[PDB]
């Protein structure tokens, strides 16, 4: 079977603002089959815990997946979502941009 | 508006490791609602939004029921269709299957579906007159004989125009503050410099309800189809969706773009400028 | 509601 790499957005649910909580949230699409690594990161490091949506399909069978994890963004700390599937040579690094 | 509910169903064999792991979801529009999960601790159907709770035991026990019954013969089919393609045991495989239906204003049916997949690709679907059948491969014709012989295809129609539509009807309506609401997009835009002679604007949508959205770029008053970055809808966490559109611009030339922001929770379109 | 109805390939 064609496997099908997957499509990766990190992002925040509020609008950013330093010193204020919020969620940083890391969708996965268009991915096949369901198997998966994704780790939430801070300044590198894994955040302890994320939690994630109940897996879901698309019109043409491919998953997605909700990543999340509460957080509160400064000036200085970087977040970031590390990504793992059979498709990825190795794990796929995708910085959070509050103005993306 | 038109309303419907799906439910999406995904088995994967675990060769070595035990059982398949089997997730069921279920959906009224954009709003998840159920769900049961194989590897965790309750094995029974759990509520996933507020207004399913208020359903009895005995809703509970008859949809826990259903998931282990679509569990059981979803791993049953993993066997049957590594033998029908003659697969090597070592490999994992996946069956997914949704079935649904669709609602008008007025609850009537529009239409209904039942589509199983495996490995990704088309297997065996239910046509649209709820009657036939549609098989992928030769092996899928050996399911299609089989679902023929058996009358399949009418029980999916009374499932599809029964029961489907009876409890869409019943959710909407338990559900109607949340379900039959529609958030309206908070929208803004934001500017940030690539050098002195070119800057990104992005036009966001954020907080809105339903999915569906159309966001535009224009450069005095005409589209800028092609010269737009649009953003994959994705969910905020909490229910709602987001959007953003950019557009790449000449320094000194930003306020000669327009941003349009079209959703049915709006009074009117809204239109942005910089 | 799901469908009760399970059916073998």
């Amino acid at each position: 079977m064609i496997q099908r790499t997957p499509k990766i957005q990190v992002y925040s649910r509020h609008p950013a603002e330093n010193g204020k909580s919020n969620f940083l949230n890391c969708y996965v699409s268009g991915f096949h089959p369901s198997d998966i690594e994704v780790d939430l990161l801070k300044n590198g490091e894994r955040i302890e815990k994320v939690e994630h949506s109940d897996l879901s399909f698309s019109k043409d069978w491919s998953f997605y997946l909700l990543y999340y994890t509460e957080f509160t963004p400064t000036e200085k700390d970087e977040y970031a979502c590390r990504v793992n599937h059979v498709t990825l040579s190795q794990p796929k690094i995708v910085k959070w941009d509050r103005d993306m | 508006g038109s309303h419907s509910m799906r439910y999406f169903f995904t088995s994967v064999s675990r060769p070595g490791r035990g059982e398949p792991r089997f997730i069921a979801v279920g959906y009224v529009d954009d709003t998840q609602f159920v769900r049961f999960d194989s590897d965790a601790a309750s094995q029974k159907m759990e509520p996933r939004a507020p207004w399913i709770e208020q359903e009895g035991p005995e809703y509970w026990d008859q949809e826990t029921r259903n998931m282990k019954a679509h569990s059981q013969t979803d791993r049953a089919n993993l066997g049957t269709l590594r033998g029908y393609y003659n697969q090597s045991e070592d490999g994992s495989h996946t069956i997914q299957i949704m079935y649904g239906c669709d609602v008008g204003p007025d609850g009537r049916f529009l239409r209904g579906y039942r589509q199983d997949a495996y490995d990704g690709k088309d297997y065996i679907a239910l046509n649209e007159d709820l009657r036939s059948w549609t098989a992928a491969d030769m092996a899928a014709q050996i399911t299609k004989r089989k679902w023929e012989a058996v009358h399949a295809a009418e029980q999916r129609r009374v499932y599809l125009e029964g029961r489907c539509v009876d409890g869409l009807r019943r959710y909407l309506e338990n559900g109607k503050e949340t379900l039959q609401r529609t958030d309206p997009p908070k929208t803004h835009m934001t500017h940030h410099p690539i050098s002195d002679h070119e800057a990104t604007l992005r036009c966001w949508a954020l907080g809105f309800y339903p999915a569906e959205i159309t966001l535009t770029w224009q450069r005095d008053g005409e589209d800028q189809t092609q010269d737009t970055e649009l953003v994959e809808t994705r969910p905020a966490g909490d229910g709602t969706f987001q959007k953003w559109a950019a557009v790449v611009v000449p320094s000194g030339e930003e306020q000669r773009y327009t941003c349009h922001v079209q959703h049915e929770g709006l009074p009117k379109p809204l239109t942005l400028r910089w | 509601e799901a469908d009760p109805t399970g059916h073998s390939y």
